[PDB]
C-alpha cells in the first residue's frame, strides 16, 4: 500500500488546544482540509457539534486557499458529530489530543504518515471589484443570488502581468504552458514571494441598495504548475472570496447590522503553512468587531491569547493594500540570514518588526539616536502583532513623551540627547500602558552569563530587547546558547546607520547578524529593556 | 498614619547595602526614589528603580499603589545614556 | 604571568550557600562576618575546597580540624574575605577576594575580576582511593587523660614511617624507599581514568616485627593514588594521611572530655558529600546521648559547609572503601551494579539516579519468592536506596513484613499477609507511605509507546529526586535506574536493573548476560499499560 | 461536617471521563474512592487514586485531610499487578 496520506501530528494538536483555550461539556469534532492531489493535510480545524454545519464547512472553505479542500472530517473517541464529506474520518481520542501523542495517532489512523508540513510556492495577488444590487424587502435573497451567478460569470476574466508579459486566463488543455511561474515559484514563501496582476473583464458580457465590494484575491502559484493549473485556482480563489464577502454580508443583514461594506485581508495565522483569506465587517462597531474576531478565532482554531485577525497584522501583498508603517521599511531582516551553522539552542524573537535605522526619516541622529532607533524597532513589533493602531513616534514624539511624565524638563524636546534602557520602558508605558521588565547587570560577562534569561524572554514574551551599555544601544533578536559547552552568540539588530533600504548590505556587513560574546564590554554595565505584551485579542 | 514600606536595595554597590523606607501612602513614589538615592550617594536622575524579579517601576504615582501593584523588595539601578 | 592559579569559583558559591542555608534569614539576624579557609593541591596549584565559616570558627584549633579531615594530597592554601570585612586567620599564600553581589548572584565572572590570577575550571575527581585498615594503641594516665592524649598522637606521627602497606592480590608494596629506588608510574594500571568512591586498591598496613586508662582506636585509612604517581610519591602520601586520622582520633577525642562525654572509643568513616571532588576524612564518637549526636551532626556540617537539605554524614552513608569495614545491610549485596558498565555509550543525552542501591533479586533472602516476588524486590531497591543516602535506619523489609503493612493500613488483607500474592506500584507507593511516612508521585501509562513519549519526565525525576523508578505493567515488575534521551533523534534508551533472579553476587554475569544493562526503547510492550512510582525524598538532614 | 468536592478522571478510558463528587469532610476517602469506581464502572478493588500532579493518594483518611493535602482534581489510574 502506498495511498498513504501525510499529516503533521503536532499542528493538528495545537490546533486542538487553541480551540479549548475559550472554555471555562458539548462535544466536538471537526473537518480536514488538505491538498487533495497529493494526498496531504494542511489545515485540521476542530469545531463543537453546534458547528459542524454545511453552512460552517462553506465559511472554513472559503477562507482557505484555492488549492485546499474539504479531504475529510474527524472524530474523537465516537462521540463527536460528523458532516457527512471528504474520502476519510480520523479517529481520534480525547486522551491523545490532551497530552499530544503522536504514536496512538499513528496506530489509530493507519493510512497516515506524520510529516513537518512547510510552506510552498509563491502568491498571485490582483484587486477586483463587483457591483451587486440589493432589492430592498429582500436583500438577504439577492446577495446569495448575486454571489452564485458571479462565480458562473468567473470564469471568462483574465489577470495579465505586463512587466514581465504574463498572462492567467480560460484555456483548453493543449494550450497549456507548462513550467510557467517558474522562475517566480521557485524556493518561494507565500508570505513575501509575490507576483501582482491587473483583473479585467471581456467587453462580452455584463428602490433598491447598491453595494460596491472591492478587495484583493490571492491564489497560490507552486513550482512546476502549468498555465491551466494557474487559472483553475485563479477561478477558484475569486468565487470563495465572492462567497466569503456574501456570508459576512448576510450574517450583517440577520444581525440587524444592515448592508455594510467589506474589507479584503490575508492572513498566515501562527503555526500555518498556508493563507488565511478573509473578507472583514469593517462598518460595524469596535464592539461588533471583537465579537466577530473572537468567533474566528474560535472557528479557525486560533490562540485566545494573542491578537492574529486584526487589521494592523495583515499581510500586505497588493501593491495598494494600505499600509499602518512604512512601505520603505525592511520586514523581519534577521529571517533573510545566509546559513548559519547555530553552536547550541536557538531561540529568537516571535513576530514580525520593522528595521529602523540612522538617517532614516528625514533626520540626521549620526550618534544620539541610536536609543531611539531601537525603541522604534520595538514600536513597530507592537504594530505588527496587532497590539496598537498608534504609528511610530518620531524623536521628536518620544522626547515629548519623557517631559509630559516630567522626566526631562522640556529642553530635552527640542534635544539631540541621549536616552537609554530606561527611558524607553516610560514612553511605552506612557503611550501604550505597556510593562516592562529588565535584566539589570554590571559587565557585558553578565550579559553573556544571564543568556538564560532573555531566551526564557523570547520565548514567552517574544518581544525584541533593547540593550544599552557602553555608550551603545542596540536591538538583540535572539540568543544562541549551548549549555555544555557554554559558548553563547547573539543575534543582534544594529541601530547604527544603513541609510540604504538594502538587505544584502545588510547581511553581508555587521548589521544583523550572529555576533559572539565577545561583543559587549567587559568593563561597563549593560541594561537590557524587556517589553511585555498586553492580555487581550 | 496608614504606611507602606519598602526595602530598596543598590544593586551598582557590590556590598548590595539596603535602605528601609516607612513613607506614608500618601507619598509620591518621586520623593522616595529621590531620598533613597540621596542615602545612598548616587544622583536620583541617572538611577532607576525596578522590582526584585526585574519589573520596571513608574515613580510619578503614590507609595500607596505601588505598593500594590509591586511588592516592597525594589532595586535601585543606574540608568544607562547610550547614544552610539 | 606564571602564577595562574584554578578554582572551581561555581561550586565556592554553592558551600557559602550551604552555610548560609543554616541562617535562612538573611539580614534579619545579628552576627559575626563570616570568613574562611582555602584548601587545595599546592603544588599545582588548583584550590579543591573553600570552606566558609563564621567568626567563631576562624581560629587555628578549627583550621587543623579541617585540613585533618581532608584528603592527604590537600593543605591549606590561603583565606577569603567577604567584603574586606571577615576576619583573617594568617596563612596560605592569597586572600580570595568575594563581595556580597558576587556570592548572591553567582557571578562568576565577578570573582575573576577581582582575583586576577585566578581562572574558573570544572574541577573533576581524579586518582583511585587506596585504604588500608590500621589499628593503634594509647595510654592514658588516670587525671591526665587529655594532657598524654595529645602527646601520644605526637610521637605516633613520628613512628609511622616505619609502617609498609602491602597489596597481596597484585604484589603490590608501598614502603620508605630511597628516593633513587622510587619506581615511576607505580599504580597507573589502576589510577588511569579512576574515581575515588569507585576504584579501590585494598592494603594491608603492616609494621616491622622487630620494633591508668587504655585506648585502643581500630579503624580505616584512606589515601588518594593519582595517574602518574611515583612509588615515593604514594609512600609520603600513605604517611600523612595516616598522621592526619591520628590527629583527628586525638582532636575528637580531647574535646570529647571538654564536652562532657569523657574518653570514648572511635569508629571510622569516609565520605564523599555532594559536589565534593575530594573525599572527607571522619572520626566519629561511638558513645554519647542522642542529643550530643545530633548536635554534632548540625556541627559536622556547619563547619564543612553542607547542605541542611539533604543528609550528608550518616554513618550509613559513609562509602564502603575497606572490606572489613562494617556494613549496613550489604550482605552479599552488590552496591550500584550500573556502575560497573563501561559496555555502553550515549545516544544522546543521559540522566541517572542519584546516590547509591542495592541489587535485591530473587530468592536472595533466604525463601523463593519466584515469580511473584519480582514486584517486591523492586520495593527493596527502593529501600536500600533510603538507608545508603541517610534517610533511614531501618532494615530492608521482608516479604512478610511488606504485606503486614498493606493490611496495617487497610489496603489489602490479612491472608494477603501469608500469602505469594501479587503486587505493583500503587501498593509500593502505600507501604512507603506506612513504614516511612513517604510520598510517591507516579507517572500513569497505557501503552508501552507512551512510557517511550513520556521520557522527559523520568529524566526530570533522576535529576531531581534521584531515586530508583520500580516499573510494572505486562505481568512483570522491574526498576528504571537511568534513561538516555536525545531530543533531536528520537532515539531512547532505558537503564534497566531486573529484579528476576540472577545467581548470586556476580557482575560478569549481570553486566554481560543483560539483567543491568541499557535496553531499547522497544523493551516495553505497546500492548499493555505500563505504572512507575517516583519516590519522593524527604527535605531535612 | 462541612463539604469538600472532588473531581475524579479516569485515565484508562481515553474519553477521560470526570465525576464530580461532594462529600462530607468526616467521611472516609475510601467511600468516595469506592462511589467514583462503581460509577465509573470500574472496580476499587484494582483501581488506584493520584492527584493531579502525579502524587500517590491513601484513601484510608477522611476526605478533609484529601482536600488539604492534594485538593480537589484527582485521577484514578488502574492498578497494575505483576510477578511473573
Amino acid at each position: 500500500v502506498n495511498e498513504l496520506w501525510f499529516i503533521d501530528a503536532q499542528a493538528m494538536f495545537q490546533n486542538y488546544a487553541n480551540l479549548r483555550s475559550f472554555s471555562k461539556n458539548t462535544t466536538i469534532g471537526g473537518f480536514v482540509f488538505g491538498r487533495k492531489a497529493r494526498k496531504q493535510v494542511i489545515h485540521v480545524l476542530f469545531a463543537y457539534a453546534e458547528d459542524l454545519t454545511e453552512s460552517n464547512r462553506q465559511f472554513l472553505e472559503s477562507s482557505l486557499s484555492a488549492d485546499i479542500e474539504l479531504v475529510g472530517n474527524l472524530n474523537i473517541d465516537g462521540q463527536s458529530q460528523i458532516l457527512p464529506g471528504g474520502q476519510f474520518t480520523l479517529q481520534l481520542t480525547s486522551r491523545m489530543l490532551e497530552n499530544r501523542s503522536i504514536s496512538e495517532f499513528l496506530d489509530m489512523n493507519v493510512m497516515f504518515n506524520n510529516e513537518h508540513v512547510l510552506m510552498e510556492g509563491a502568491s498571485c495577488v490582483s484587486r477586483v471589484g463587483y457591483e451587486w444590487s440589493l432589492r430592498a424587502g429582500r436583500e438577504q435573497e439577492d446577495v446569495k443570488s448575486a454571489a452564485e451567478r458571479l462565480s458562473m460569470a468567473s470564469f471568462r476574466f483574465t489577470y495579465l502581468n505586463a512587466e514581465h508579459g504574463l498572462v492567467i486566463r480560460e484555456q483548453k488543455p493543449e494550450a497549456a504552458q507548462q513550467k510557467y511561474l517558474d522562475k517566480f515559484s521557485k524556493g518561494a514563501v507565500p508570505y513575501k514571494d509575490v507576483i501582482e496582476f491587473t483583473a479585467m473583464q471581456s467587453l462580452t458580457r455584463d428602490h433598491f441598495t447598491r453595494l460596491v465590494t472591492i478587495g484583493e484575491v490571492v491564489f497560490p502559484a507552486f513550482f512546476g504548475d502549468s498555465s491551466l493549473d494557474l487559472y483553475k485556482r485563479s477561478r477558484e480563489a475569486f468565487n470563495r472570496r465572492a462567497n466569503n464577502t456574501m456570508m459576512v454580508t448576510v450574517n450583517g443583514i440577520r444581525a440587524g447590522r444592515g448592508v455594510t461594506t467589506t474589507t479584503s485581508a490575508t492572513y498566515l495565522p501562527p503555526g500555518w503553512v498556508s493563507l488565511l483569506h478573509l473578507q472583514l465587517p469593517t462598518k460595524w462597531t469596535d464592539n461588533e468587531q471583537r465579537n466577530y474576531r473572537i468567533r474566528l478565532h474560535k472557528l479557525f482554531n486560533l490562540p485566545s491569547s494573542k491578537p492574529v485577525l486584526r487589521l494592523s497584522q495583515a499581510l500586505a501583498l497588493h501593491s495598494e493594500s494600505a499600509r499602518l508603517t512604512n512601505k520603505k521599511l525592511i520586514r523581519e531582516p534577521h529571517l533573510s540570514i545566509t546559513n548559519y551553522q547555530p553552536v547550541g539552542e536557538i531561540t529568537t524573537v516571535n513576530g514580525p518588526y520593522n528595521y529602523h535605522h540612522y538617517m532614516q526619516d528625514g533626520i540626521d541622529d549620526s550618534g544620539w539616536g541610536s536609543a531611539y532607533r531601537s525603541f522604534q524597532t520595538i514600536w513597530s513589533w507592537f504594530i505588527l502583532n496587532g497590539y496598537t493602531d498608534k504609528p511610530v513616534p518620531s524623536h521628536r514624539e518620544i522626547q515629548q513623551a519623557l517631559v509630559d511624565i516630567q522626566d526631562k524638563q522640556a529642553k530635552f524636546v527640542g534635544s539631540r540627547q541621549w536616552i537609554g534602557s530606561t527611558e524607553i520602558s516610560f514612553v511605552l508605558n506612557e503611550l501604550l500602558k505597556l510593562e516592562c521588565r529588565f535584566i539589570a547587570t554590571n559587565s557585558g560577562a553578565e550579559v553573556v552569563e544571564r543568556v538564560r534569561e532573555l531566551a526564557r524572554h523570547f520565548e514567552t514574551s517574544g518581544t525584541p530587547v533593547m540593550i544599552g551599555g557602553n555608550m551603545l544601544a542596540h536591538t538583540i533578536l535572539g540568543v544562541d546558547f549551548n549549555d555544555t559547552t557554554g559558548e553563547t552568540k547573539f543575534l543582534v539588530l544594529d541601530p547604527h546607520y544603513t541609510g540604504s533600504e538594502d538587505i544584502k548590505t545588510i547581511t553581508s556587513k555587521g548589521w544583523c547578524a550572529w555576533k559572539p560574546a565577545s561583543f559587549w564590554s567587559k568593563d561597563h554595565f549593560y541594561n537590557m529593556v524587556l517589553p511585555q505584551p498586553p492580555s487581550d485579542a | 498614619g496608614s504606611k507602606v514600606t519598602f526595602k530598596i536595595t543598590l544593586t551598582s554597590d557590590p556590598k548590595l547595602p539596603f535602605k528601609v523606607l516607612s513613607v506614608p501612602e500618601s507619598t509620591p513614589f518621586t520623593a522616595v526614589l529621590k531620598f533613597a538615592a540621596e542615602e545612598f550617594k548616587v544622583p536620583a536622575a541617572t538611577s532607576a528603580i525596578i522590582t526584585n524579579d526585574g519589573v520596571g517601576v513608574n515613580p510619578a504615582q503614590p507609595a500607596g499603589n505601588i505598593f500594590l501593584k509591586h511588592g516592597s523588595e525594589l532595586r535601585l539601578i543606574p540608568r544607562d545614556r547610550v547614544g552610539g
